[PDB]
């Protein structure tokens, strides 16, 4: 149980660990999404003038 | 009748005898078990624990 219990961290965490990417995937469109607003709304503004 | 008596004592010694064999056993089951009942008790707070 000992030696399993320390295993079943090193589970956890490659899924913990994996897991973050996937949030970062949300993290990580909200600094692109808002990035390619800021290049979009320059155009925007712009062309709007 | 000395003779005679003195038979009963060596027949006698053999119930001392053999009660010191099982209490020779079972008084040194309890250093077995206290080696281990302790030893493995410290490590299993350090290895379960």
């Amino acid at each position: 149980k000992g030696a399993l219990a320390l295993e079943e961290k090193r589970r956890l965490e490659a899924r913990i660990a994996q897991l973050e990417e996937e949030l970062e995937e949300e993290q990580g469109n909200t600094e692109l999404i808002n990035d390619r607003l800021k290049k979009a709304n320059l155009q925007i503004d712009q062309i709007n003038t | 009748q000395a003779k005679e008596n003195e038979k009963k004592l060596k027949s006698m010694e053999a119930e001392m005898i053999q009660l010191q064999e099982e209490l020779a056993a079972a008084e040194r089951a309890k250093r077995q078990a206290q080696q281990e009942r302790d030893e493995l008790a410290d490590e299993i707070a350090n290895s379960s624990g």
